[PDB]
């Protein structure tokens, strides 16, 4: 490729400050106190790379990159599988052996290299043969845990993989009998009922259907301890129920049949016709009024998302109800790829329920969404308590008037893109009116009436704006203003009502009520009310009346004062009146004409049909869609521990307590039996768990111990005798059971790193690792004296939440522009220099924003790489950061729990809010998108100098969220596909929005407004990237949820009722009862059924026992035994229950079940323990 | 769990049967007493958790000393040690001990146990060439049994023989009655369920009052004096979740409202007893002592209706009958390969000869808090009935009879799941003179 | 004639968009092809006539 200057120079100095890190990488590694003497974080630079440094077999990176360019990657992988089974590529043994290493390689370049399927999720790949049948042989792959959370696109191309591999080494079908397919049938239904809830449950039929034609069959190991009824199936070595197998069949087959149905056509591949086919199978009137009515009819109401609501979780709108979330199409610059946009001011008003970066169920769209601040959309309309209505855009006005509401009559207004339309294939909506359509109108009128040509959004020619200022007799400064910032930027009223005379187009969308939310019988009274009974103060602007001023008195307007407030009309109520102010007389008393036309009811049309049909002035719909949506999952910013926490990996056993202390059991001079390896020195013969011989000063080597003889072997002798005892003939073992003094090795360490005020450090209590090779004493005083904490491979971990950013400004992050123009920025977003921290920055892929905590945390972990390479290397400090402002322009690893590669990232800045920022290319580069997801950041230097393969456990999942490989270079072709769907376009055009009354699909509008995938191989797809909303900032907002301050479950459920009833569209009814039918029956049944089957515990040992003690005492201990389930566990949420029973109107079932219970669990303990009121009444009534 | 609108729904309230000219009853004295109900008995007289612990021990030990007791009435039974005083005792010298049992492990060459009394716990090896050695392959845990043999410094008891508490071999014979007497038991009536046979029981009900097609079974029914009602009269609310769309009247109110009604056709003569079950308004555990009063008032009201605990024991004309609803089944099944469902006769045989109605704890059955065990069998009684498993069945072990209640539900989809195929509208006829069946009647054509 | 010919292209600009129209837009449209002086006779004898009125200074609209 021939990019521009700027990308080669930013990757070139990206490449620079890695080899910077590297070099005194190697240098430390090189001195011998570690368990090997080279950095073990290979680098590469594309997928053929990391292919070759995952899953092998040498020497395939360049046939890779030869057979890419000319096949396109899908037969790449085929033309792969065809070159090893010939043996291209070496002798690798038996046609087993082969096959593991076809799929293995296979998988991972469909994959892209990042996923961790290839390496752990398969596990073996056998040949077996259909003894039953006709005795001919089959393919078969087994399966391990972690396939689980390979995503559903990764399980299927493994079955087709499977297939090929089958079909090319000259294999047969496989062949079920009867018993496998009704055992498969009857473990999907039983895994369903007890362990998880599958996302897509397959009917038998689907079942049967898959199983009688898959060529290779789909099994593994037992992952969870639950029989079956079908029991001693041939071919099947578990009676246990299998996960992996029944995940991948119902999940990648079947639930992404459509995706297998498009890589087999584009490959190639021939007998997979019943897919196609299950696919196949699978798949005198007003204007107003008829849209309503097919928008009902096409577009249905879903409320899958409000089955399950949760205590502490509220519901914010009911499903597809006026009042809710408006939808608003467009992109804002923090937001796009799963996020959705909201004003800061909802936040407040919901009671902080809502802070950035919190996950909501969302109805139409998607599943899932992430919230993120923006500010010049609209928000909320509320009803004080002495009758007045506001208007809520601001922040401050939420913050001022926040305790005097009564009622939000609306929420406010959502921002969701194009892009995720397109990604759901969901069925456009019909788009509300807004200032972007406005604009284009008007310019569209400019045009045809003036012939003078202006864009929307840009700077246009001085001379045209002057034309067009002439002709339109107005300032031409505040044209280029209104023109250029469209959102912020509004007309007064009486240019509004000019506007819509002379040049034929609506009303402004910002003076139009809600019209549609009323019905015409409401207005018809209203207008012989106001005909009647009210006193307006006139005004003439340029020969056009309009009112200013009505005042009407309470007792005459009567109940027509709620048309008011459905409306969405400002106004206050003073001395007995109604005041309705200057810029809504207007709104209000202009789409009726004045008075001049009288206003009559009529069947089969809507007001704004009556309006429209006898008023000069048009309006269109403002309210037409609506969304409804529910919180999960608050966001998240905290630093990683493991269960226990852990300083160091050293075995102690029970020598150091529960808290596994290695400071108190040396105290105390204990001696402990750990399982753990030694080394000797080859000249004195020191036996010891360092690594460096205490006294000479040279490397040791390991012993390897037979597990019968007890005979002790160095490496070199291993070596040769290829690791097998001549005496016993039986396998050799790196580790034995042994006893070691803890004082010793502590003050030696002590001694060494001149460290001694330490109070504390814990260990583990044993090593997973099948080497048991312990971490050095030294390392875990650092880390204690520096307060930082450990994971399983050796490295210091951070997790957020993600959201995406693509444009920034200097002052949100507090960045000077020196710093920048030091960091290589010279330019803003339009193309002029960068000279003021108030302009916007494109931002560069590989750059990220951290949080204020990260940066409180990577302090410390950057304080402890200092003293590490100080005082236990001998040499020069790296950061030498004081504050975390010196962090800036360093490098880090990004990773996900569910993959095994890592991507290079740069600090730029912080932000308050606790959220993770970086451009959707990193994000996808993680195989992640922001609805919810949680990632991981750790400094590179220290996962250079700490990360080891022999840290890692040895079962399978290990080698999971590791950083095996990382790579340098971002190439958005090989990410992700949900990215491709991103649209980029500064504005949408007017097809789009007339398009949307028509109820299209999305996929008839792709070649209209640009996306990410029309950039793909340009040089154009690495900058460019517009946005269509902007923000005054993207930290604005509480930074903390609610949920998080609530201890008891009453203040929760009492907080949440709240703020049901404050909201318009919640019935709080509705939501009193999913709480008792969700969370509270539910809980009090299973504590209630489990209190007679409990076991007992001892409070000295913890010996389970299945029943009492006769005695009343420990048999061993002689201790107290307690209780398992206890009387408090019972009745936790009774109260609740009781007063949700008492208080909303609930069903009689509800109550009636409430009732007993608490007569149930009075009535069980009557034994030992020997007015007005819902429970008397319901039983005096009967 | 959703819950739709309201339905409109019968109570059964226009339903009137008469009585048949023809048919004159017999004129004959009756002797009801009930000797045994669990809220005769009254309960002797700080951390919640302490006193629930101190509870559950009470309960264990009352059933140790209860069984012990039962278990010397055997003659062959001698020389019993403690536990603890075992040491105390030579190697080679014959002991006897008891205790309940907490593990059974079967082994290659015999049964290893381990047996703990109120003073220590030791361990048990049964040789496999013993005689009584099926009889321990068969013994729940949380059961007193005995032990005979001698004991090892090694700290094993070698064991020779097994012992359980059974009913002893011999029973004098009652004497007989001037008249003839018979008893009706039925169970699992299920009102306000979709698949409750609402016809057969009609016709029941049209049974009992003379409308019979035969002339001996017009000789039944003028001398019927009795009927018992054994458990799950109602089907309840809230037993599983999705049981709304499955009720057709879903209210406990109008549950009990409804069986009043249907009772109310049963004929003056008649003397009814009515005990709770499972799904019926009362303890959530075992023993229960009686419905909820201001739930189940409609049936406290009937003029011919007695209430009576779960279990009890109900002695007609001289003949102890011991009621229960029959949960411990169950239990049972799950243990003991080879005994399956559609023969409860042998589970309920296994019951008895451990002389104890719910012995697991922690299995299926719940057992309540109380300071003194009210599930052991104390004296010997003459026939037993249960419910619970839906399929008729009745034997005899030892001059004892033992008979299972049918339901009158329909199969529902929960048992053909779990493939469980009940007989729904089966009636048995008991001799009181003899306590056996003489007669099954079935009503599943109709329904 | 020029003046005829002059009133009937000032009343076809008007017929073609039916929305008030700028005298500018006029001047500018009219043009080098008759001075300003006959476009100026031409406006007053239309409005004389009658077919077109002003509803405010400088704009003009079919009547
Ligand atoms: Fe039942
Ligand atoms: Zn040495
Ligand atoms: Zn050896
Ligand atoms: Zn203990």
């Amino acid at each position: 490729m021939e990019l521009p200057k700027e990308m080669e120079e930013y990757f070139e100095m990206l490449q620079r400050e890695i080899d910077k890190a590297y070099e005194i990488a190697k240098k430390a590694r090189a001195q011998g106190k570690d368990p090997s003497l080279d950095v073990e974080i290979p680098q590469a630079t594309d997928m053929a790379g990391r292919v070759e440094s995952l899953v092998g077999p040498p020497g395939v990176a360049k046939r890779i990159r030869e057979l890419v360019k000319e096949y396109g990657k899908e037969i790449a992988a085929l033309k792969i599988v065809d070159e090893i089974i010939e043996g291209k590529f070496g002798d690798l043994g038996s046609r087993e052996k082969y096959a593991e290493q076809a799929v293995r390689t296979a998988l991972a370049i469909l994959t892209e290299g990042i996923v961790s399927a290839p390496i752990e999720g398969i596990a073996n790949v056998k040949i077996k043969r259909n003894t039953w049948a006709d005795n001919s042989e089959y393919l078969a792959l087994y399966y391990a845990g972690p396939i689980r959370s390979s995503g559903g696109t990764a399980q299927a191309l493994s079955v087709l993989v499977g297939d090929y591999v089958r079909r090319k080494l000259g294999l047969d079908r496989f062949k079920p009998s009867e018993k496998h397919i009704e055992r498969m049938v009857e473990e999907v239904d039983l895994y369903h009922r007890a362990v998880t809830r599958l996302q897509y449950h397959p009917s038998p039929e689907e079942v049967r259907l898959a199983m009688r034609n898959i060529p290779i069959e789909i099994t593994g190991e037992a992952t969870d301890d639950v029989e079956v009824s079908h029991r001693d199936v041939p071919g099947v070595e578990t009676n246990q129920l299998r996960g992996g197998a029944i995940l991948v069949l119902a999940e990648g087959v079947l639930q992404k049949a459509k995706k297998l149905v498009k890589y087999i056509d584009k490959m190639g591949i021939e007998g997979w016709e019943w897919l196609k086919e299950f696919v196949e199978a699978k798949e005198d009137m007003g204007f107003y009024y008829s849209l309503y009515q097919k928008f009902k009819e096409e577009i249905a109401p879903s409320d899958k998302y409000a089955k399950e609501v949760i205590g502490g979780r509220p519901l914010f709108s009911d499903p597809s109800k006026p009042g809710g979330f408006r939808l608003r199409y467009g992109r804002s610059r923090a937001s796009g790829f799963a996020t959705w946009g909201i004003n800061p001011a909802t936040m407040i008003l919901v009671d902080e329920f809502l802070a950035i970066g919190t996950q909501l169920k969302t109805e139409r769209p998607g599943k899932g969404a992430v919230v993120t601040p923006v500010t010049t959309i609209e928000g909320p309309i509320v009803k004080l308590k002495d009758g007045s209505v506001l208007r809520v855009d601001d922040y401050n006005l939420a913050l001022k008037v926040r305790e005097d509401v009564e009622e939000i009559l609306y929420l406010g207004d959502a921002v969701i893109a194009f892009g995720d339309f397109v990604e759901n294939n969901q069925t456009l909506l019909p788009a509300n009116y807004c200032e972007e359509w406005w604009i284009l109108e008007f310019v569209k009128a400019l045009k045809e009436i003036y012939e003078v040509h202006l864009e929307p959004f840009t700077e246009n020619e001085e001379e045209s704006i002057e034309e067009a200022s002439d002709y339109l007799e107005i300032d031409p400064e505040f044209l280029k203003e209104m023109l250029r910032d469209p959102l912020r930027v509004k007309p007064p009223v009486e240019l509004a009502i000019h506007f819509s005379e002379v040049l034929g187009i609506p009303l402004h969308p910002y003076y139009t009520l809600y019209w549609n939310s009323v019905e015409p019988k409401d207005v018809e009274k209203l207008w012989r009310l106001l005909k009647n009974y009210a006193e307006i103060e006139w005004s003439n602007f340029r020969g056009i009346k309009f009112a200013k001023k009505i005042v009407i008195s309470q007792e005459k307007l009567g109940d027509s004062k709620r048309t008011l407030e459905l409306l969405g009309l400002p106004h206050t109520v003073r001395d007995g009146n109604v005041i309705v102010d200057y810029p809504w007389a207007a709104a209000l008393l202009t789409p009726l004409g004045n008075l001049n036309w009288e206003f009559m009811a009529k069947p089969l049309y809507a007001t704004i049909d009556i309006i429209n049909e006898n008023n000069e002035i048009k309006l269109r719909d403002r309210g037409i869609s609506w969304i409804g949506a529910r919180m999960g999952r608050p966001e998240k910013a905290k630093e990683r521990k493991m269960k226990p926490p852990v300083q160091v990996l050293f075995p102690i056993g029970l020598a150091g307590g529960s808290s596994r202390d290695i400071k108190k059991a040396a105290e105390e001079g204990k001696v402990a039996e750990v399982e753990i390896a030694f080394f000797k020195c080859p000249k004195c013969g020191h036996v010891g768990p360092e690594h460096l011989c205490p006294n000479c000063g040279t490397r040791k080597e390991l012993l390897w111990v037979c597990p019968r003889c007890n005979a002790e072997y160095p490496e070199s002798q291993a070596e040769g005798y290829n690791y097998t005892c001549p005496k016993c003939n039986v396998k050799l073992r790196p580790y034995a059971k042994r006893k070691i003094r803890p004082s010793e090795l502590l003050n030696r360490a002590m001694e060494n790193v001149k460290v001694y005020g330490v109070d504390k450090l814990k260990g583990v209590m044993g090593m997973t690792s099948g080497w048991k090779m312990p971490e050095p004493l030294e390392k875990g005083l650092l880390r204690a004296k520096n307060d930082v904490y450990v994971f399983k491979d050796g490295t210091i971990r951070f997790d957020a939440t993600d959201a995406p950013i693509t444009h920034f400004r200097p002052r949100e992050i507090g960045v000077s522009v020196e710093k920048l123009r030091e960091l290589g920025y010279t330019h803003d977003f339009e193309g002029k220099p960068l000279v003021s921290e108030d302009q916007i920055v494109e931002l560069k892929p590989q750059d990220i924003i951290l949080s204020k905590e990260a940066g409180r945390y990577l302090l410390k972990v950057a304080k402890f790489v200092d003293d590490l390479l100080e005082k236990f290397y001998g040499l020069p400090r790296f950061y030498n950061a004081e504050k975390m402002e010196d962090l800036i322009g360093h490098l880090v690893i990004g990773l996900a729990p569910h993959t095994s590669a890592g991507i290079v990232g740069r600090i730029i800045g912080f932000v308050d809010a606790l959220v993770g920022y970086a451009h959707p290319y990193f994000h996808a580069a993680k195989r992640r998108n922001c609805d919810g997801d949680e990632d991981a950041v750790m400094l590179l230097l220290d996962a250079l100098l700490n990360f080891s393969r022999y840290y890692l456990p040895e079962k399978r999942g290990g080698k999971m969220d590791a950083p095996l490989v990382i790579t340098t270079r971002l190439d958005p072709r090989e990410v992700d596909s949900e990215v491709h769907n991103m649209d980029i376009v500064r504005y949408y055009p007017l097809e789009f929005y007339e398009a949307t009354y028509e109820l299209k699909s999305p996929k008839e509008l792709v070649g209209v407004i640009e996306r990410v995938e029309d950039r793909l191989g340009k040089p154009e797809m690495y900058y460019g990237l517009k946005f269509t909303h902007d923000t005054d900032d993207i930290a604005l907002g509480p930074k903390m949820s609610l949920y998080k301050q609530l201890g008891d479950m009453e203040e929760k459920v009492r907080r949440q009722l709240e703020v049901a009833k404050r909201i318009r569209a919640v019935d709080e009814h509705g939501v009193a009862e999913k709480i008792l039918n969700s969370h509270l029956i539910p809980d009090l049944r299973g504590n209630l059924r489990s209190f007679t089957r409990q076991e007992f515990r001892c409070v000295k040992c913890n010996t389970k026992f299945r029943r009492p003690p006769l005695n009343g005492k420990c048999p061993v201990c002689g201790g107290k035994i307690v209780l398992t389930v206890s009387k408090g566990a019972i009745e936790k949420y009774l109260g609740t229950a009781k007063m949700l029973v008492t208080e909303y109107n609930v069903k009689n079932y509800t109550r009636q079940r409430i009732c007993l219970t608490e007569r149930d669990i009075d009535s069980l303990f009557e034994n030992v323990f020997p007015p007005n009121d819902i429970c008397q009444r319901l039983v005096m009534a009967r | 769990e959703e819950i739709g609108e309201e339905k409109e729904y019968s109570k059964y309230e226009d339903v009137v049967i008469e009585w048949n000219p023809s048919v004159t009853p017999v004129q004959i004295e009756k002797n009801y007493e009930v000797k045994f109900d669990v809220r005769q008995v009254k309960l002797r007289p700080g951390k919640e958790g302490e006193i629930i612990v101190e509870a559950y021990a009470s309960l264990f030990k009352s059933r140790l000393s209860k069984l012990k007791r039962i278990l010397r009435e055997n003659p062959e039974i001698s020389n019993v040690v403690d536990i603890g005083k075992l040491n105390y005792v030579s190697g080679d010298e014959e002991v006897t001990i008891i205790g309940l049992v907490n593990s059974k492990r079967e082994t290659n060459r015999g049964l290893i146990f381990e047996v703990e009394d109120k003073t220590g716990i030791v361990k048990v090896f049964l040789p496999k060439d013993s005689e009584d050695y099926r009889e321990a392959f068969k013994v729940l845990p949380d059961a007193v049994v005995a032990f005979k043999g001698f004991y090892s410094k090694k700290g094993i008891f070698f064991a020779n023989k097994f012992y359980l508490p059974d009913v002893p071999l011999y029973r004098k014979q009652k004497p007989p009655l001037e008249e003839k007497v018979y008893a009706i038991l039925i169970s699992d009536i299920h009102v306000g369920s979709r698949e409750f046979c609402e016809k057969a029981f009609l016709k029941f009900l049209e049974w009992l009052n003379g409308h019979v097609e035969s002339k001996e079974e017009e000789e039944i029914v003028s001398r019927v004096k009795y009927l018992i009602i054994a458990g799950d009269v109602v089907d309840g609310i809230g037993i599983y979740p999705g049981q709304y769309s499955d009720l057709v009247i879903p209210d406990i109110f109008d549950q009990y409202e409804a069986l009043a009604n249907l009772l109310a056709n049963v004929p003056e003569h008649i003397t009814m007893f009515i005990g709770p079950g499972n799904a019926d308004a009362a303890r959530p555990a075992i023993p229960q002592p009686e419905f909820y009063k201001e739930y189940a008032k409609p049936i406290y009201k009937l003029k011919n209706a007695i209430i009576i605990s779960n279990p009890a024991v109900i002695r007609l004309h001289g003949r102890d009958f011991l009621i229960a609803h029959g949960r411990g089944i169950e239990d049972v099944v799950s243990f003991v390969p080879g005994l399956t469902h559609h023969k409860p006769g042998l589970p309920m045989v296994e019951l008895l000869k451990m002389r104890h109605l719910a012995p697991t704890f922690g299995g299926k059955v719940p057992i309540a808090p109380d300071p003194e065990d009210l599930l052991v069998i104390e004296e010997v009684p003459d026939l037993v009935q249960m419910g619970h498993v839906h399929v008729y069945d009745a034997v005899v072990y030892r001059g004892v009879q033992l008979v299972n209640s049918a339901t009158w539900q329909a199969q529902t989809e929960f048992q053909k799941m779990v493939n469980i195929v009940p007989t729904p509208a089966k009636v048995p006829v008991v001799d009181v003179e003899s306590a056996r069946v003489v007669k099954v009647l079935d009503f599943s054509g109709w329904c | 004639e020029l003046l005829e010919k002059a009133k009937e292209d000032i009343l076809n600009i008007l017929r073609q968009k039916r929305t008030a129209i700028s005298r500018k837009y006029i001047l500018k449209k009219l043009g080098d092809k008759y001075d300003e002086e006959t476009i100026d006779d031409a406006i007053t004898e239309l409005l004389a006539q009658g077919e077109i009125y002003e509803p405010e200074t400088g704009y003009y609209k079919l009547l």
